[PDB]
């Protein structure tokens, strides 16, 4: 599952972790197995203006 | 004090039942002794723990 989020949203992307965006966009199950790989993309996903 | 054995047996059974009922209302280190309040106050992970 590939997506783009903000900085503090990384914590909310976790099984059993509460959050407005996590509860509204993408939530992991309580018995989730697997994981998240997050990398900065300030030079690709950020544009002036 | 002539029927001591039967009275003692009955008292022991009643005391065991009462002790079990009282021990039902023990926290055992939890936040509260009632599960509904624990579910209401806590998030699913901590409430489950």
């Amino acid at each position: 599952d590939s997506f783009v989020i903000r900085g503090d949203e990384v914590r909310q992307i976790a099984p059993g972790q509460t959050g407005k965006i996590a509860d509204y966009n993408y939530k992991l199950p309580d018995d989730f197995t697997g994981c998240v790989i997050a990398w900065n993309s300030n030079n690709l996903d950020s544009k002036v203006g | 004090s002539a029927l001591g054995k039967l009275q003692d047996v009955v008292n022991q059974n009643a005391q065991a039942l009462n002790t079990l009922v009282k021990q039902l209302s023990s926290n055992f280190g939890a936040i509260s002794s009632v599960l509904n309040d624990i579910l209401s106050r806590l998030d699913p992970p901590e409430a489950e723990v």
